[PDB]
RNA sequence: GGAUAGUGGCCUACCAUGGUUUCAACGGGUAACGGGGAAUAAGGGUUCGAUUCCGGAGAGGGAGCCUGAGAAACGGCUACCACAUCCAAGGAAGGCAGCAGGCGCGCAAAUUACCCAAUCCUAAUUCAGGGAGGUAGUGACAAUAAAUAACGAUACAGGGCCCAUUCGGGUCUUGUAAUUGGAAUGAGUACAAUGUAAAUACCUUAACGAGGAACAACUGGAGGGCAAGUCUGGUGCCAGCAGCCG
């Protein structure tokens, strides 16, 4: 009886179930970026919807007045920091027409492939899940990381682990012991 | 055209009281306030209820179609009243048995008849800690 | 490691009396015993001792031990053993293994054990203090030929009375409680009759046969007899004279063979003689009789030498007019052709019809056809 | 029978040793490659579950 | 006037006849504790709030008090009305809507565990005690994060096409095979050392750990609403499906 630990159901659902034009649209999004569920598309949909509602509240209020200016600026400073919104579009009205593709092409999933490293997209997710890729001096292992634009300069393979230095084989440990006999 | 109803700045009272009268002409509002769910509706205004089997009756379906539907007569525990439940799937009433506890449920019509069965407003679900889905798909047998 | 009884005690619920040959036990380590319908694994709740007289007998107050050592008997309080049969091997599992196997060994001793309980039979219900007496009670009622349906343990509550109330429509005198040495709430006794059991509590165990059997013989002998009437017992009658011909008919008959009744269908046959017709009606039945001034039930075989007067009612069809259709010289008989023999049998009573009879149902038919 | 005749009366056909389906992301890539990328043959309108060309 | 810690019809004595009422009094019902709030979500609104915070009632049902600054106390007392123990039959002792646990009621809800290290709390009190409170167990109540294979060359064959004297190079890219090949990995198990009141568990890792037979995803669908079979064999107004049309 101290403090009920507050939680929030983030990701939501569509209104109609079997709308065939929507199903084809969501499939090609999964086809490009190799997502497992429909939930990872709805991940953006809810989180993006919150930003639009905040913009609608600040737009309808009068300009050159307090909150509108201060709250709206902090919203834009965040979206250019994360790297979703471009640097030549800091006008509030541009935030309304953002679209889901800008968020999905700003993850630790896609940015590893476009650097190089993995190749063929789906391989990149397997490298992230298996304890490779240290962005800072610490190994990240979530696909939905969201890279911070400034931090994209440091994306390399880890010091430890394969393609690094220390850890040699597992499969080569078979061939180390076996080939040594011959 | 003043639209009948009073459109006054101090009309407040008549606007509120006129609608508490007209609210009584709606079935969901009327049955919630008066509370026939507690006083009627064989169950105790609840989702599920258990009972014991008395006999096994074959009921005839209605007009365009023609078939015997298979049903069970049940004595409810908490109320003491008697009802006529339905057993789904091919056979299945073989597993139900006579003189056994049976857990009942609704049909999904807010009362009323379902499809083509005259006066059968309940559905059989479990029989002594095992559902008819489990017994009909031979995965674990009755105790 | 052996179970002895399955007692239902206050506070603990379903306890188990064990007898220990050799071993150790502590308040915490789990066991693996045997259920009738489930392999059980569960912890020790508590551990008792008598200190130092009796095991149970009547009274109930114990010591509390954290750990015990063999060899001595002891009650074990525990959880998840609402059914847990006597004679099981109470194994232990400290650090290792999923044991069982003894499950299949001792579950063969359980399958061939409580087979007397007819799962969908026709009454009654038994409730016992211990499971040891419950086995002996079922085997006792097995040989006395009382059908036994359902079985349970512990005190009786209102939910355990409706347990045996599927037979209220059928019998209805085959739906009773045979409680072996346990009490009832009320609540339970304020639901019993009421509608309409009723309870027979006894703490011997051939009372709760004698109390049942003495009760049972009352309402099986209020079924047969009475039939009495409906069941038509045949007869033969010599018509001596005619007192009143019609409205109503009074005939001075004389009984030769068989019994008569208030409600014996009568048929005085016009002796065909070619077509085997008559035809089947002499109105009634016979409401009243008269031996001088006394109505009786009735004359058999030949109790009175003086002629008895009949009194026939008018139910179905035209009455045969006396003189034209029938006369004094015609011998009167019963109505029995076929469907009276539906009432014949009605097993267990027997008698009537008694073993001097009938004997005349070889004669019937024909007679008529 | 008057109680589940067709449940017991039918000819009993059994399961087969198929090559297992891949789960997760691999199944969605199948549906991506099947419909969009490879381009199935269609005369007029599309068809998801085909049939044998016979009456 | 009396009482009260103190105001007052709170209570008496002698007077006066007033007070509330269609702006709904008085009575009845509530499967009614009041709010801070929760659910749904254009704008307005509907429905719920036993329950982690604040206030008020009650300790089986009613009255009645003692001690203390503070109690009509109930893990204190005196009766009566229920229900209940132990009797050597003289009499003794009673109150889980605190914590576990057993009954019963039911559609419907957890272990008779470890400990005062934290949060605070009480005394004469740095030290003692605390089922307040914390730590495990049980736990598909909700919620957050996301393993079930990825890249190769061959083997099968399609797509682009320099040119299409016929070919075919195949220079570029793709999907199909119980072909195969090297590389990963925690799900596991496990010396230690962290962790902790002491232990589990997580986080870090010595050692061991994947080849389709496994380390194997279920759940409900495929006439219309509504995404998806005019597919073989059985069934023949029966057995069954079907929220509704059927």
């Amino acid at each position: 009886p101290r403090a009920p630990r507050t939680y929030s159901k983030t990701y939501s659902t569509p209104k109609r179930p079997y709308e065939s034009a929507r199903l084809d649209a969501e499939l090609k999004l999964a086809g490009e970026y190799g997502l497992k569920n429909k939930r990872e598309i709805y991940r953006i949909s809810f989180q993006l919807s919150k930003i639009r509602r905040a913009a609608r509240d600040l737009l309808t209020r009068d300009e050159k007045d307090p909150k509108r200016l201060f709250e709206g600026n902090a919203l834009i400073r965040r979206l250019v920091r994360i790297g979703v919104l471009s640097e030549d579009k800091k006008k509030l009205d541009y935030v309304l027409a953002l679209k889901v593709e800008d968020f999905l092409e700003r993850r630790l999933q896609t940015q590893v492939y476009k650097l190089g490293l993995a190749k063929s997209v789906h391989h990149a997710r397997v490298l992230i899940s298996q304890r490779h890729i240290a962005v800072g001096k610490q190994i990240v292992n979530i696909p939905s990381f969201m890279v911070r634009l400034e931090s994209e300069k440091h994306i390399d393979f880890a010091r430890t682990s394969p393609f690094g230095g220390a850890r040699p084989g597992r499969v080569a440990r078979k061939r180390a012991a076996a080939a040594g006999g011959e | 055209m003043g639209k009948g109803k009073p459109r006054g700045l101090n009309s407040a009272r008549k606007l509120r009281v006129h609608r508490r009268n007209n609210r009584w002409a709606e079935t969901t509002y009327k049955k919630r306030l008066l509370g026939t769910a507690f006083k009627s509706s064989p169950f105790g205004g609840s989702s599920h209820a258990k009972g014991i089997v008395l006999e096994k009756i074959g009921i005839e379906s209605k007009q365009p179609n023609s078939a015997i539907r298979k049903c069970v007569r049940v004595q409810l525990i908490k109320n003491g009243k008697k009802v006529t439940a339905f057993v789904p799937n091919d056979g299945c009433l073989n597993f139900v048995d006579e003189n056994d506890e049976v857990l009942l449920a609704g049909f999904g019509r807010k009362g009323k008849a379902k499809g083509d069965i005259p006066g059968v407003r309940f559905k059989v679900v479990k029989v002594s800690g095992v559902s008819l889905l489990a017994l009909w798909k031979e995965k674990k047998e009755k105790p | 490691a052996t179970i002895l009884e399955v007692k239902v005690v206050e506070g603990f619920g379903t306890t188990i009396d064990v007898i220990l040959s050799n071993g150790y036990l502590r308040e915490g380590d789990r066991i693996v015993l045997c259920g009738m319908n489930g392999p059980i694994v569960t912890n020790i709740r508590a551990l008792l001792t008598p200190q130092p007289l009796r095991e149970l007998r009547l009274k109930s107050e114990y010591q509390h031990h954290k750990e015990v050592k063999a060899a001595l008997g002891v009650k074990i309080a525990a959880n998840d053993l609402e059914k847990a049969v006597s004679g099981s091997r109470l194994l232990v599992v400290g650090p290792d293994d999923d044991e069982e196997e003894m499950m299949d060994d001792v579950m063969e001793d359980l399958t061939g054990l409580l087979d007397s309980v007819d799962t969908s039979g026709r009454g009654v219900v038994v409730q016992a203090s211990t499971l040891g007496s419950l086995e002996a009670l079922l085997d006792f009622l097995k040989d006395m030929k009382i059908p036994v349906m359902s079985v349970g343990l512990g005190p009786v509550y209102k939910r355990d009375i409706m347990k045996a109330c599927t037979m209220l429509e059928k019998a209805p005198e085959l739906a009773v409680m045979l409680c072996f040495d346990v009490k009832v709430d009320k609540e339970a006794e304020q639901y019993a009759a009421e509608q309409h059991i009723k309870i027979f509590n006894a703490d011997i165990i051939y009372h709760l046969f004698d109390a049942f059997t003495a009760y049972q013989k009352e309402l099986l002998e209020k079924r047969r007899a009475e039939f009495i009437g409906d069941a038509t017992f045949p007869c033969v009658l010599n018509t001596l004279q005619i007192i009143n011909k019609r409205g109503p008919m009074i005939i001075g008959v004389d009984v030769i063979e068989g019994s008569l009744k208030i409600g014996t269908p009568i048929c005085a046959v016009k002796y065909d003689p070619a077509t085997k017709e008559r035809i089947t009606l002499l109105l009634g039945r016979v409401t009243s009789l008269e031996i001088n001034h006394q109505s009786v039930t009735e004359v058999k075989k030949g109790q009175t030498n003086a002629g008895v007067a009949m009194r026939l009612e008018d139910p179905s069809g035209q009455q045969p007019i006396w003189g034209r259709h029938v006369d004094e010289k015609d011998t009167l008989y019963s109505h029995i052709t076929r469907r009276s023999i539906d009432t014949l049998k009605d097993p267990a009573f027997r008698d009537q019809v008694p073993k001097s009879d009938w004997m005349l149902i070889r004669k019937l038919k024909p007679v008529f056809g | 029978a008057r109680a589940g005749k067709v449940k017991s009366q039918t000819p009993k056909v059994e399961k087969q040793e198929k090559p297992k389906q891949p789960k997760g992301r691999a199944y969605k890539r199948l549906l991506y490659t099947r419909r969009f990328v490879n381009v199935t043959l269609t005369n007029g309108k599309r068809k998801m579950n085909p049939s044998p060309s016979s009456q």
